[PDB]
This record gives C-alpha cells, sequence and structure tokens, in this order.
C-alpha cells in the first residue's frame, strides 16, 4: 500500500519507456527519444530517493551528466550509421 | 498567503503585459522614427498627428487581413506555434526585478535561460510548419544561431553572478548602489550587446529573418496575424534584454525615471547597430561564438575567480 | 569601488543577520510551547478515535 | 616567434589568457591570504552558536572590532 | 510556483483570445488553387521542405550537447564559495575551467569546430 | 505595537 | 490539488507518447513530459535548482534531436486517430474527477519542503541551494567531480573520433 | 511517535503569557533587546542544542519570554511613540526591513533610550558571533564508545607461525 | 552497506557518495549501524544487527510511520461513510502555523 | 492462501489429490507459459491476436495433459498396492511419454519420452525417500580467499572508531 501511494507511478511510466524504447519503430531517433523519456523518468525516481535524504541531491547532476553522454553516444552512433549505410531503418541494418 | 497578495500579483502582472505590450507597438515606432533618422530621411509623420497612431494603422490593417491557409503546412502546428512565441516573450517579463514583491525569483538566471531557450524553440516550429524552403532555411539557421550562443550567453552570466553572489536579480541593486557596473564589464558590454542581437535575432545576427539572403526566413508563409505576434515576440524580446543591459550593466533601482530613460537609450542602441552594421554568415557567428566569446567568458570567468578569491580573504 | 561596495553589503547583510539571531529565540520558544500543546492535542485525539 | 603570430591573429585569446593567469596570480595571493590569517575561524558566524567555558572551540573565538 | 503556473496559463489564454480575435476580424475572402500553395520565390518548388537535409555542423552540435550539461555543473559554485574549504573549491574551480580551456584549444588546433565541408 | 501588550 | 493534475497530466501524456510513431510528435510530447516532470520535482524539494537544471539539460538535447529530425526521418506521415484522442480525454477527466474526490493529505508526498521543515533546523535558514550543492567542492567528493570533468574530456574525444568531420555532411543516401 | 509511554508538560505549564508582537515591531529595537537578554537566549540555546529535546529547557523559554515582555514594558513605559514611529518606518520603507532604508528615527529612539536607560546601541555585528556563556546545569556526558565482546576476530600479528603439517594436504603436492 | 569486491585506491571517492551524515536527522542511527557492520560485518550484520537495521529503515524510509498515518486517515472516513462520524465534525481542531 | 498455493509434497503420497494436480500443473504452466513466451515472438511469429493465442494453448495444454496424467497414474499406483515405491513413477512417466506421443503422432517419441520421463521419475522418488536435495542451499560460501581483512589497499587514512572489543 505504502509502495503503491508513493512512487509506484515512475515504475508504471518507467516500464511504459522502456515499451517504447523496444516497439518496432521504422528509425533510430524514435528510440533515442525513448531513451530521453527513460532518463526522465529514472530522474523521477532517483530525486525522490535522493529527497528523502536532506542534503544528498547533489547526485542529480552526476546522472544528467551520464545520461547526456549516453544520449551524445547515440547521437555520434546515428551518426556514424551514414558512414556505412543511407539511411537509420532498423530494417535495413544486418540482423546478423 | 495572504488573499490580496495573489490579487495584487494578478493586477500587476497582467498591468506589465498590458505596458509590454504598448511598449512594444511605440518600440516598432521608435525603431521606424530613428531608424529613418539614422538615414537622412524622417520617420512616419502623416498618419495621426505627428506619426504617434502610426503602430495604429500597422494594428488595425495587421488585424484584419485574411488569414493564409496555406496548402502543404500542417495548419494545426502552424497555427499554433506564434502563440507560444508571444506567451513566452510575455512570459519572460515576469523575472523583471521590482521594488515591491511582483515576484520572489530567487532564480531569476535560470528563469531567464529557460524563456531564452524556448522562445527559439517555438521560432523553429513555426519555421517548419509552414512546408517553404525558407521557412525551413530560416528555422536551421535560428537553431545553428541558438546553438552558438547558448553556452556563451550562460558562462557571460555566470561571471556577472559572480559579482553578485547571488541568482537574485534585486541583489543586481545592492552592488550597484556606488556606480555603474559598465565600469568592471565593458568588454561584456560589447560581448553581452553581441549576445543580445543573437538572442532577439536582430543585425548584424538576422539569419532567422533574413530579406537578402532568404526571403523574410521563417515569416515567408505567416500573414495577419501570425506574423503580427512573431513580431511583437521578438519586439518583446527587444525591450527584455534591453532590460537586462539596465539591470546588470546600469543601476538597477526601479524608482527613478532615469531607468526607464536608460532603458529608452539602449533600446536606441539596439536599432543603431542595425542601422550601422552589416549583417555576418552564420558560418562566421558560429566561428565567433564557440572560438572567441567562449574562450573569452572561460578566461574571464578564471579572473573573476581569482578575484573573489581575492576579495573574500580580504572581508 | 566594488571592493567598497562590497564591504557595505558585507555589513548590511551582518546587521540583517544579527537581527535573525537576536530575533530567533522568542520564535523557537513559542514554537516549542505550542508543538508540546499540540503533540498532546494529537495524543488525546488518536485515543479517542480509535478506541 | 609564436607569440606574435598569436597576437596578431588571434589578440582577444592573448588578452584572456593574460587576464586567466593574473586570475590564477590573484587566486594564489588570495587563498595565503586566507590561510596566513585564521581564516576557517570567521569572525561572524552563520547560525546561533553557544560554546561553554570548557569547550575547546570557546578559546578560539576572536573579539575584534566591528 | 503555483502562481507562476496560473499567470502562465492566463498569458497563453490572453494570447489565444488575440489570435481568435485577429482570425475572427480578419477578411473572409474565398481560397483560390494557387494562393494556398508555398512561395518558393514565385515559381514551382520542384521538391518539398520534407526533402532530407544535410548537416554540416553535427559535431558542433554533439559538442555544443556536451559542453551544456558541463554549463550545469558550474552554476552551483556562485553559492558554495562562502560555505566550503577554501583550498577544495579554488583547486575544483581553476582546474575545471583549465580543463574545458585544454578540450576547447584542443580541438580548434584539429580544425573540429570548423564545419564540415 | 505596544498596545497589544496588557499592563502589569 | 496541483500535484494529483500533475500525475493526471503525466499519466496522459505518457499514454500518449507510448502510441507516436512521428518523432515530431514523440519530441513535443516529451516537451510537455519535461514541463510537467521540472514541475512535480520541484515540488519535492526545498529549493527549485534541479528543476532548472534538468530544463536547460532536456532543452539542450532536443534541440539536436530536431537537427536529425529534419535530417533523417524529415518526411513521415502524421496520422491522427479519433481513438487515442477519445481514450486520452475519458482518462483525463476520469483521473481530474478523481482526484477532486481524494483526500489530498493522503495522496500528498512525504518529501519535506522548505516550509515543511521544523522551525528549530538551523540549515533550513541557510541559504537554500547551499547545503544541498556543498558536496560537489568538498573535500569527500571533488574527486568524482574530478572524474566527471576527466568524463566529458574523454566522451568529446570518443563524439570527434566517431564522427569523422572529413567525410562530408549527414543526410539521407549520403 | 508519541506513546503514552512517553511524558508531556500538561496544559496549565503551557498556558502563559506569549509575546505577540508583529515582525516590524520585533525588528525594531532588536539590537536593545539582546543586550538585557544576553544570558537568557544563550541558555536556552546553548540547552536547547545539546538537549535537542522540546521537554527541556522549558523554564528557560519561559526566562526569555519573561525577558522579551520586561523589555517591551520597560520600552512602553518611556516614550512609546518613537517606538511606534521607528516600527512604522521600518515596516513602511521596505520589503525586507532593512535598518539602512530609513535612518533618522533610529537615531531618535537611540537618542530616548540613551536618554532613558542610558543604554547604548550594540555594533552590526555583535549577535553573529560565537557567544561563551558560564552554564548553571551540568553538561550531558559524552556517549561511551559501543561494546562488543563477541566481535568478528582475526589472526593476530603476535600469533606464532609454524610450517605447515604434510604441507598444502592437497591432493599428492607435499 | 555493500562491499568493496577487489578493493582499489578508486573505491576512495566513490565511498563516500551517498550517505547520511551530512545534516541529517538519521544518520547517528546509520552511523551505530555502520559500527556493528564494522564490528560483525556484512554478514554477521544482517542477523546480529536486526534492531538497528530496523530503526535506520523506520527512521528514514518512514514506513511504520506512514502505514500509522494512512491508517488513522483511512479510519475516518471509514466512520464517515458507517456514519458514526458527523460531517460537520468530521476534522479535528487544526494546529496552529507557528507549531512544527 | 489458498489452494492454488500448494507444494507437490506438502502431504505423503497418495493421500492428497487435488494439490497435487494443482501444483503439478503449476509447474506446467510455468514451463509452458515461459516456452511459448520465448516463441510466439522469436520463432515462428503467429502475427495475429487469435494465431498467438493458439500457440500459447499448443505449448501449454499439452504440457497440462502430461501433468494431470503423470499425477494420476502416480495417484492410481500408490492407491492400487500398498507399498510405494519408484516403479509408479516409472509407469507416470510412461503415461506422461503416452501422452507426448498423443500430442506429437509419433509412437516412438511416445515411448522414448515415457522412458526419459521414468528414468526422471525413479530419481526423483530417490531423492524424495533418500533425503538428498537436487538444488540445496549452499553450506560453504567463499567470499574470498585468506587475508581479505589484510588487503584493504585504500588511500586515505581511517578515522578513530566508535567500538571496542573491550567489555565496560
Ligand atoms: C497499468 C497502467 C498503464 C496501462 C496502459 C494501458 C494503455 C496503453 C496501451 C497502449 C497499447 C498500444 O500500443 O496501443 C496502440 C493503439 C493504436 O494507436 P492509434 O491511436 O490507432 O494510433 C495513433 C497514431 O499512430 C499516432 O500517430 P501520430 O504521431 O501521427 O499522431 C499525431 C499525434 C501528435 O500528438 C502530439 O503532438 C501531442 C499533443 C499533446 C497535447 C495536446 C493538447 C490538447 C489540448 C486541447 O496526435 C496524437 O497523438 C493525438 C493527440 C490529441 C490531443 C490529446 C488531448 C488530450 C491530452 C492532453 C495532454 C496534456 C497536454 C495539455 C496541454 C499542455 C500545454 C502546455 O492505441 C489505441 O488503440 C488507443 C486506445 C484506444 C482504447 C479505446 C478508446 C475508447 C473507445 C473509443 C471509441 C468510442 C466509440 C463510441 C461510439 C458511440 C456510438 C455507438
Ligand atoms: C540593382 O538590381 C536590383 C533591382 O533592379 C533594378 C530591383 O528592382 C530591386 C528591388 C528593390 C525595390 C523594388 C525597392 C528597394 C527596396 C527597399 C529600399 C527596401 C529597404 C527598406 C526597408 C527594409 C525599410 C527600413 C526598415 C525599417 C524602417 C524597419 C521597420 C520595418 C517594418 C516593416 C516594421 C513595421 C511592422 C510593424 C509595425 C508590424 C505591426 C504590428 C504591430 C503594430 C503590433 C503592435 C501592437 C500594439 C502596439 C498594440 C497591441 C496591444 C494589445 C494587443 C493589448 C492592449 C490591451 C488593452 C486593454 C489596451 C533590388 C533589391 C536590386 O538589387
Ligand atoms: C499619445 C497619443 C496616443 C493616441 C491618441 C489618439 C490619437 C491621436 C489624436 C487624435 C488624432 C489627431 C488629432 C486630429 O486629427 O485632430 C483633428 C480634429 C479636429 O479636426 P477636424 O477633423 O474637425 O477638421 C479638420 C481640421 N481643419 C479644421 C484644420 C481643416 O481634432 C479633434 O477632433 C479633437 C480630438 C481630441 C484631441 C485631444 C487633444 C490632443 C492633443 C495632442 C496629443 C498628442
Ligand atoms: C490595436 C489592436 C486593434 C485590433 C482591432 C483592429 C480593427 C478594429 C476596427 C475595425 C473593425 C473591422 C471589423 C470588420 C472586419 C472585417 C471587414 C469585412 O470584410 O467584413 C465583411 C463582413 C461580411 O460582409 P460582406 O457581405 O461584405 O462579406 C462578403 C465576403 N467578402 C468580404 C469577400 C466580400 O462584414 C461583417 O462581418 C460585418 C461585421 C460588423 C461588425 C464588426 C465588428 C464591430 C466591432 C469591432
Ligand atoms: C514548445 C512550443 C511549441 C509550439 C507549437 C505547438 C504545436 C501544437 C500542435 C498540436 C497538435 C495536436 C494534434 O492532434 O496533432 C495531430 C496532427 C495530425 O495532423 P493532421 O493534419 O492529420 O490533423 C488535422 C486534424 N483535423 C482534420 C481534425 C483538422 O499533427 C499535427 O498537428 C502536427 C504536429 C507537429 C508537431 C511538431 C513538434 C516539433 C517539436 C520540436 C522539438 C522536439 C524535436
Ligand atoms: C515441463 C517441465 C517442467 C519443469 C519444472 C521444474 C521445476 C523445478 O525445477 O523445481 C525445482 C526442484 C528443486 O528440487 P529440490 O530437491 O530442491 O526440492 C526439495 C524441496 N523441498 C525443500 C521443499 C522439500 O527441482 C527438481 O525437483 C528437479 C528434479 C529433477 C528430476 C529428474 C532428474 C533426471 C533427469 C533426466 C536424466
Ligand atoms: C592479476 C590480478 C592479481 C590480483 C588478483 C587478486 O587479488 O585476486 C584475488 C585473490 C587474492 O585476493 P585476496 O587474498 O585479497 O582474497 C580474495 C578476496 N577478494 C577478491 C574479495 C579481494 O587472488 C587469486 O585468487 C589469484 C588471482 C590470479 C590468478 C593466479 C595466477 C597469477
Ligand atoms: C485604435 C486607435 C484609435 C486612435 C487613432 C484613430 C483615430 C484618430 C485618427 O487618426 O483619426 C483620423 C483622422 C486623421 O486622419 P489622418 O489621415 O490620420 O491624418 C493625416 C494628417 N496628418 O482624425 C480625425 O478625424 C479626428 C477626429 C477623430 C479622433 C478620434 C480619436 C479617438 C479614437
Ligand atoms: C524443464 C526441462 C525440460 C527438458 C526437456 C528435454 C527434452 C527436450 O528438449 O524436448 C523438447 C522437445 C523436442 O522435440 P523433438 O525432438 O522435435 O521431437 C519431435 C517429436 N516428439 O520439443 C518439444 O516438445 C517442443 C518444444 C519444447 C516445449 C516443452 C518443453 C519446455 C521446457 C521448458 C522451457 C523453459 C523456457 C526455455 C526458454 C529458452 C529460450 C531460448
Ligand atoms: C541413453 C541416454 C542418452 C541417449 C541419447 C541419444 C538418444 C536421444 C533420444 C532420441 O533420439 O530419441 C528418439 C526420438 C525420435 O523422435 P522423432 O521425432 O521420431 O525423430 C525424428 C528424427 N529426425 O527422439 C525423441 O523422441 C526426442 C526426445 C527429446 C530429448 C532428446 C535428447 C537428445
Ligand atoms: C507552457 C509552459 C512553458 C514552459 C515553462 C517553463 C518554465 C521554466 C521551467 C521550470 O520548471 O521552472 C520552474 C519554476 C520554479 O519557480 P521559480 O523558482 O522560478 O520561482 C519561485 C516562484 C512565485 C516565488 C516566484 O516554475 C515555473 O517557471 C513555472 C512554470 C509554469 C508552467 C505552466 C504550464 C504547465
Ligand atoms: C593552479 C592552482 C591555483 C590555486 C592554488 C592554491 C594554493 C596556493 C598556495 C597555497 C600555499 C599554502
Amino acid at each position: 500500500m505504502i509502495m503503491i501511494l508513493y512512487w509506484s507511478l515512475p515504475m508504471i511510466l518507467f516500464i511504459l519507456g522502456l515499451f517504447c524504447f523496444v516497439s518496432n519503430r521504422k528509425h533510430l531517433l524514435s528510440m533515442l527519444l525513448s531513451l530521453e523519456f527513460i532518463v526522465l523518468m529514472l530522474f523521477f525516481m532517483l530525486f525522490i530517493y535522493l529527497n528523502m535524504l536532506n542534503y544528498e541531491s547533489y547526485f542529480s547532476m552526476m546522472f544528467l551528466t551520464f545520461s547526456v553522454c549516453e544520449g551524445a553516444l547515440g547521437l555520434s552512433i546515428l551518426v556514424s550509421m551514414i558512414r556505412t549505410h543511407g539511411n537509420d531503418y532498423f530494417q535495413s541494418f544486418s540482423i546478423m | 498567503m495572504f488573499y490580496m497578495e495573489f490579487i495584487l500579483s494578478l493586477i500587476g502582472s497582467l498591468l506589465l503585459i498590458i505596458c509590454v505590450l504598448v511598449s512594444v507597438a511605440f518600440l516598432t515606432l521608435l525603431e521606424r522614427k530613428v531608424l529613418g533618422y539614422i538615414q537622412i530621411r524622417k520617420g512616419p509623420n502623416k498618419v495621426g498627428l505627428m506619426g504617434i497612431p502610426q503602430p495604429f494603422c500597422d494594428a488595425i490593417k495587421l488585424f484584419t487581413k485574411e488569414q493564409t491557409y496555406p496548402l502543404l503546412s500542417n495548419y494545426l502546428s502552424y497555427y499554433i506555434s506564434p502563440i507560444f512565441s508571444l506567451f513566452l516573450s510575455l512570459f519572460v517579463w515576469m523575472c523583471m526585478p521590482f521594488f515591491v514583491k511582483l515576484y520572489s525569483f530567487n532564480l531569476g538566471g535560470l528563469f531567464f535561460l529557460c524563456c531564452t531557450s524556448l522562445g527559439v524553440y517555438t521560432v523553429m516550429v513555426a519555421g517548419w510548419s509552414s512546408n517553404s524552403n525558407y521557412a525551413l532555411l530560416g528555422g536551421l539557421r535560428a537553431v545553428a544561431q541558438t546553438i552558438s550562443y547558448e553556452v556563451s550567453l550562460a558562462l557571460i552570466l555566470l561571471s556577472f553572478i559572480f559579482l553578485i553572489g547571488s541568482y537574485n536579480m534585486i541583489y543586481f541593486f545592492f552592488y550597484q548602489v556606488y556606480m555603474w557596473f559598465l565600469i568592471i564589464l565593458f568588454p561584456m558590454a560589447l560581448v553581452w550587446v553581441s549576445i543580445s542581437l543573437a538572442e532577439t535575432n536582430r543585425t548584424p545576427f538576422d539569419f532567422a529573418e533574413g530579406e537578402s539572403e532568404l526571403v523574410s526566413g521563417f515569416n515567408v508563409e505567416y500573414s495577419s496575424g501570425g506574423f503580427a505576434l512573431i513580431f511583437m515576440a521578438e519586439y518583446a524580446s527587444i525591450l527584455f534584454m534591453s532590460m537586462l543591459f539596465c539591470v546588470i550593466f546600469l543601476g538597477c533601482d526601479v524608482f527613478n525615471l532615469l531607468f526607464y530613460m536608460k532603458l529608452t537609450f539602449i533600446s536606441f542602441v539596439f536599432i543603431w547597430v542595425r542601422g550601422t552594421l552589416p549583417r555576418f554568415r552564420y558560418d562566421k557567428l558560429m566561428y565567433l561564438a564557440w572560438k572567441c566569446f567562449l574562450s573569452f567568458s572561460l578566461n574571464y570567468l578564471l579572473f573573476f575567480i581569482g578575484f573573489k578569491i581575492l576579495l573574500f580573504s580580504l572581508l | 569601488i566594488y571592493y567598497l561596495t562590497a564591504k557595505k553589503v558585507k555589513r548590511d547583510e551582518i546587521e540583517m543577520r544579527s537581527a535573525q539571531n537576536v530575533i530567533f529565540p522568542i520564535l523557537v520558544a513559542e514554537r516549542d510551547r505550542e508543538f508540546l500543546r499540540q503533540l498532546r492535542r494529537n495524543r488525546d485525539e488518536e485515543a479517542e478515535l480509535m478506541k | 616567434s609564436l607569440l606574435k603570430r598569436a597576437w596578431n591573429e588571434i589578440p582577444d585569446i592573448v588578452g584572456g589568457s593574460a587576464l586567466a593567469l593574473a586570475g590564477i596570480v590573484m587566486a594564489t595571493i588570495g587563498v595565503a591570504n586566507y590561510y596566513a590569517k585564521d581564516g576557517d575561524n570567521r569572525r561572524y558566524k552563520l547560525g546561533y552558536v553557544v560554546y561553554r567555558h570548557d569547550d575547546p572551540r570557546a578559546l578560539k573565538v576572536r573579539n575584534d572590532e566591528d | 510556483m503555483f502562481s507562476i503556473i496560473f499567470i502562465a496559463l492566463l498569458i497563453l489564454l490572453i494570447t489565444t483570445i488575440v489570435m481568435f480575435l485577429a482570425s475572427i476580424l480578419s477578411k473572409k475572402a474565398l481560397i483560390d488553387r494557387e494562393k494556398s500553395s508555398p512561395f518558393e520565390c514565385g515559381f514551382d518548388p520542384k521538391s518539398s521542405s520534407r526533402l532530407p537535409f544535410s548537416l554540416r555542423f553535427f559535431l558542433i552540435t554533439i559538442i555544443f550537447l556536451i559542453f551544456d550539461v558541463e554549463i550545469a555543473l558550474i552554476l552551483p559554485m556562485i553559492i558554495i564559495m562562502k560555505y566550503s574549504n577554501i583550498m577544495i573549491w579554488t583547486i575544483t574551480s581553476i582546474i575545471f575551467i583549465l580543463i574545458l580551456l585544454i578540450g576547447l584549444y584542443h580541438e580548434w588546433n584539429q580544425g573540429m569546430l570548423n564545419w564540415s565541408n | 505595537g505596544l498596545e497589544q501588550i496588557p499592563d502589569e | 490539488m496541483i500535484q494529483l493534475m500533475l500525475y493526471s497530466l503525466i499519466i496522459t501524456t505518457s499514454i500518449i507518447f507510448l502510441n507516436m510513431i512521428h518523432p515530431l510528435a514523440l519530441g513535443l510530447t516529451l516537451l510537455i513530459q519535461t514541463i510537467f516532470v521540472c514541475l512535480l520535482t520541484g515540488l519535492m524539494t526545498k529549493s527549485f535548482w534541479y528543476s532548472y537544471i534538468l530544463f536547460l539539460i532536456f532543452l539542450g538535447g532536443m534541440l539536436v534531436l530536431f537537427i536529425y529530425v529534419t535530417s533523417l526521418a524529415s518526411n513521415e506521415m502524421f496520422n491522427l486517430s479519433m481513438k487515442l484522442t477519445l481514450f486520452s480525454s475519458l482518462i483525463l477527466i476520469f483521473m481530474l474527477i478523481l482526484s477532486f474526490i481524494m483526500d489530498k493529505t493522503s495522496s500528498s508526498l512525504f518529501l519535506m519542503n522548505n516550509d515543511m521543515q521544523s522551525i528549530i533546523n538551523m540549515n533550513s535558514y541557510f541559504m537554500e541551494n547551499s547545503l544541498s550543492l556543498n558536496k560537489l567542492y568538498n573535500f569527500p567528493t571533488n574527486f568524482i567531480t574530478i572524474l566527471l570533468m576527466n568524463y566529458l574530456l574523454i566522451t568529446l574525444i570518443v563524439i570527434v573520433k566517431i564522427t569523422k568531420l572529413f567525410k562530408g555532411p549527414i543526410r539521407m543516401m549520403s | 511517535v508519541i506513546t503514552n509511554n512517553t511524558t508531556l508538560p500538561e496544559e496549565s505549564e503551557l498556558n502563559v503569557q506569549e509575546l505577540n508582537l508583529s515582525s516590524a515591531a520585533l525588528r525594531a529595537g532588536a539590537f536593545h533587546l539582546g543586550k538585557q537578554c544576553e544570558q537568557a537566549n544563550n541558555e536556552f540555546m546553548l540547552c536547547r542544542q545539546e538537549l535537542d529535546d522540546p521537554r527541556a529547557c522549558l523554564a528557560e523559554g519561559k526566562a526569555v519570554t519573561s525577558c522579551a515582555l520586561d523589555f517591551f514594558r520597560k520600552v512602553k513605559k518611556t516614550c512609546h511613540e518613537e517606538f511606534t514611529q521607528y516600527a512604522t518606518c521600518l515596516d513602511k520603507s521596505s520589503g525586507t526591513m532593512a535598518f539602512s532604508h530609513c535612518r533618522k528615527t533610529q537615531g531618535v529612539f537611540d537618542k530616548c533610550i540613551k536618554d532613558n536607560f542610558d543604554w547604548d546601541r550594540p555594533s552590526y555585528g555583535y549577535f553573529s558571533r560565537a557567544k561563551v556563556i558560564q552554564s548553571a546545569r551540568e553538561a550531558p556526558k559524552k556517549e561511551e564508545k559501543v561494546s562488543y565482546p563477541d566481535a568478528t576476530p582475526g589472526l593476530p600479528e603476535d600469533y606464532p607461525k609454524p610450517p605447515a603439517k604434510y604441507g598444502s594436504r592437497f591432493h599428492w603436492l607435499e | 552497506s555493500l562491499t568493496p569486491f577487489l578493493r582499489l585506491p578508486l573505491t576512495d571517492l566513490t565511498g563516500c557518495l551517498i550517505n547520511h551524515q551530512t545534516y541529517d536527522k538519521c544518520g547517528k542511527f546509520e552511523m551505530k549501524m555502520m559500527e556493528c557492520f564494522e564490528a560483525y560485518g556484512l554478514e554477521r550484520g544482517k542477523r546480529e544487527c536486526a534492531d538497528l537495521i530496523s530503526d535506520f529503515q523506520e527512521c528514514v524510509g518512514m514506513q511504520k510511520q506512514l502505514m500509522r498515518f494512512h491508517a488513522m486517515r483511512n479510519e475516518r472516513y471509514k466512520q464517515w461513510l458507517k456514519g458514526e462520524r458527523k460531517g460537520q465534525e468530521f476534522f479535528a481542531d487544526p494546529p496552529r502555523v507557528d507549531a512544527y | 492462501m489458498s489452494l492454488l498455493r500448494s507444494k507437490y509434497y506438502d502431504h505423503p503420497d497418495g493421500e492428497d489429490a487435488f494439490g497435487k494436480i494443482v501444483a503439478t500443473n503449476k509447474y506446467a504452466v510455468s514451463a509452458g507459459v515461459a516456452w511459448s513466451m520465448f516463441d510466439v515472438l522469436t520463432l515462428s511469429k503467429p502475427q495475429g491476436y487469435l494465431p498467438t493465442l493458439g500457440r500459447f494453448a499448443y505449448n501449454t495444454g499439452p504440457l497440462m495433459g502430461m501433468a494431470t496424467a503423470f499425477t494420476l497414474t502416480t495417484l492410481v499406483a500408490t492407491n492400487a498396492r500398498g507399498k510405494d515405491d519408484k516403479i509408479n513413477y516409472l509407469i507416470g512417466g510412461f503415461a506422461a511419454g503416452g501422452v507426448f506421443g498423443a500430442w506429437k503422432h509419433n509412437h516412438v517419441a511416445g515411448l522414448c519420452a515415457g522412458l526419459f520421463l521414468g528414468i526422471a521419475g525413479v530419481i526423483k522418488k530417490m531423492s524424495i525417500e533418500q533425503g538428498w536435495e537436487f538444488f540445496p542451499n549452499t553450506p560453504i560460501k567463499q567470499y574470498g580467499g585468506l587475508n581479505i581483512a589484510g588487503n584493504d589497499w585504500t588511500i586515505m587514512a581511517d578515522p578513530p572508531k566508535n567500538w571496542t572489543t573491550e567489555k565496560p
């Protein structure tokens, strides 16, 4: 009940973001946007944890930095697709 | 919280919105008069008494001309973007340092950066949704412009904040009781004037709405109200960064009429740069705000870090 | 001139903090007396409600 | 040799490097001046602090003039 | 912040009423076939603007994103100077700005701040 | 003001 | 009341975000999602700093992602559906009714605000973002900040290595 | 939480007269108040720090409120109108009631205080320093180190280490 | 807390990341739990520190306090639905805002 | 707290029926749902709402037939003769193999699967009567080698501790 009344919601939204990340979409940039959404909901849950504690919210910027560098890695992978393919279709990539 | 507050905050915010809108109209009149007087010619003189109701002529016509229903556009996204542009350009004005408690913005610099980033979001949404090649080129030029000036605008703000020690702009008033900050920050008086013209999409950085490189920029498919709200959003941004030049570099007092005389003078400076300098290329803008402005901002941030440690030991 | 201005602003801030430090003990005394009264009221009301 | 090329082509970088070196020198001077005296034991203290007479922090309390 | 929400909703409401008043009082003429067409400087377009656009500043955009999250770690230390060890604060601050200067000047040396072309 | 304070 | 309204708006925008094929629909949906998430995060902390920081982060990120929208999948069809509009409207009105008939003391967050802290807390009387952000620049965890500076420099080196600028611009069918 | 085993002071103890002055009336004459109530405030805040229990130092809170009430009676008997003018100037002169906005009425009030009770105004940073006092109550004992007679023990360094019998004793090796 | 596997100088920065020692009401309780986590160990501390673990857990997680509060709130609404509690006297007297 | 929350060996064998059916069909449900969840997405995708449930039933229901036939055959063989032993589990495994042969329309699979499940049944019966456990809790769990206290390599200095081994 206590786990249901508090912080049960961002688990559901993180599950919805995970299902948006793995859904059959035509482009990689939709998966990058779903990554940005699960960064947002991980920020929500980490922010709930760091705000039960009083003065430990300084960590909430470090998670932002590692997540932005994840997004920059994904954006540079999206650039490196154009170096080899002409497209970002997930059907166009090799299945093996 | 006392009930009367909410009422007086609502009244003061609405009065501020109305006065900023009529000052946008008279700012168009001021630009059309002194910008003529930048050259040899005169401003608007015939209509009305001495050209004073000329923005009323410009506002009656644009609120009655036929609304464009473009063919290849996404109209449901094309109709909404100038509304949000005017909404953020008037929503940024709640950050104004009042000596009465209008709003207790402890984080006014972050609020200014958020609305600054959101106004160019409305510009680049309006550029894409028109479905024109010149509109998309103006939108992508606006995105390249904000990617050029955003981190430079932030670090330069931090250097001013260091001289304050807090993010509340009313604390600019206590640190300027003996002199203005134009004495210390003259190289960033030039640099913040350069950034503030890139913020408001004004000459020499006018790539989002180009009249010679492109055809009206991203405003090519906007007419009769969409163009009106886009134009008031741009000029309210001009008024806001003129106000922020008066807050940081000049006296932050608001109970003197000399502050509003200075704000009219900085708006005249904003017109004055447009009437003198030619436009850049946004290649040279990106090579300027990344290799000169950012490096100077980091270096003089180091200078202010060392000066604030030197000052803190003496106190 | 900014160093002199920072001296003046620091003097005003120290005066305001001294006013806060001299006002606070009366406020926290009133806080603890009302806190103990409300704790007694809450303990009586919980005993009344959960009978 | 390379200073004249940098002062001809990128003079704002040279001026910023001079300003940053001056800032590093002033930071060193400020840190040395802060730690030369008892800078950790500041004269005015945030909050309401009371020390007993037998406390070891009691004799470190300054008695300067405002 | 609850008052900022209400006044933001009021500004959005006022701007929608202003745009709807501009639409209502506008002149209502019949829509021509070639009036609605995209402008394209008076001629036929040959291509939609949904055609893919070439990006020559991709590295500058990702460096902008990296530098912006670097901005997100500078903004605390205005407040932290009065409440921390001065030695540790100076080591962190001068080392932060010098590492940013090494990175920016190194990519200036490589020429990666120039547009691809 | 001080008119709130009772006389004693 | 505002917190439950933000709950309902976040739920409705998450249903909208799970159902949008087009990248710009995802971008606008995550715009309003990060607006609502920024306001909700603010409610939990004594100060409003990290909401502002997260808004600068998530407006610096999708500014780049629109350029990749216009460079890759610029031409893709929007498909409005009446079922999604009816579902979102019915769920939104149902959760506003359910939030109106709910006790808001039980549904409020237990995380302490700046005024929920007691008067005796002398650390609450300081400047509002001082003690929260202090440990970034203090002695035990300055080395993590050092690691983050070096990590961002290594990130930039990785981005320069795997986005070769001399191979040319990027587009569809390059 | 509060249970039936924990004692609480009765309602008859907490029903004493309290200071009901406003913020501008407390800020006016705030520097002259602490020169008369230095002993009660320091004792009450010192025993509030270490004891950390609202049931303790209740009589110290009574002494603090009695000293503040006695000072306000002494202000009220002699030149009440000057204090009224100073409190009105401090209320109406600025949003944050700063003493620097009007100093003429502050000078008149300090002149009346010096003419009546021969009290001088302290400096601007008299109450913001560390204050050392001698307290009548004894200090609370420092906690003893926790004892663990059955801990997790290791091999001590002075333990003798003879060579192993039959070597490794693991698969024919010795 | 956890343990460092194959511990190096690189764990000295990581070890002080998130803890309750920085100006928190719970941290002393946490410190006491860490005391037996230094004495008994991580594995004997799961069995011989059941009292010190639970005090820290319902001190910072506030599980039992919030279950108590939600039982106090649900019983009042249950009495209102059953008709024992009148709608005019549904809520008790409010505390002063200067309290707590 | 229901009849679904029951085990196979909560009662002696032959005493209870419905709890054994529910337990063995519960393991059949878990195995069939897991295999069909890694089946219908990965190989031979049905591309429909109804053939997905058809493949779920195809991978689930014969395992229910296996479980029910083995448990009923073991129950009948336990209730027939007085002694409980291994060849009751052997003929239950042969009944489950016959269910496999009825599934796949191949008698040879039905026999070979009957022999394999009978060997599994007699080994499980040896486990339950001899007392040894297939997957026991691990008695010896090395969290390291020798000197796990002595290889603390940290550069920061330890502050003095708040605990002593000395009695007060
Ligand atoms: C050699 O070869 C060539 C040729 O061959 C020979 C050619 O032929 C040509 C072609 C050239 C030509 C044909 C002619 C040459 C062209 C030029 C000379 C053009 C260059 C000149 C200019 C661009 C003009 C100088 C620029 C100026 C003056 C800047 C300002 C210009 C404007 C248009 C701004 C005016 C717009 C306005 C004011 C918008 C209106 C909106 C408002 C008024 C809104 C404000 C609202 C309010 C004030 C009130 C609202 C209040 C509200 C809503 C709330 C109130 C509520 C209450 C309750 C009170 C070329 C180039 C060539 O090379
Ligand atoms: C339609 C919304 C457009 C986007 C607005 C973005 C605002 C800045 C981001 C943010 O989170 O700011 C935190 C700030 C926090 O407030 P501040 O810390 O600025 O001020 C304290 C507040 C009465 C003391 C000054 O909140 C807002 O700006 C309110 C946004 C209202 C949005 C209404 C619609 C949902
Ligand atoms: C580049 C480093 C700048 C800061 C140096 C701080 C230490 C200065 C010397 C202190 C001696 C006690």
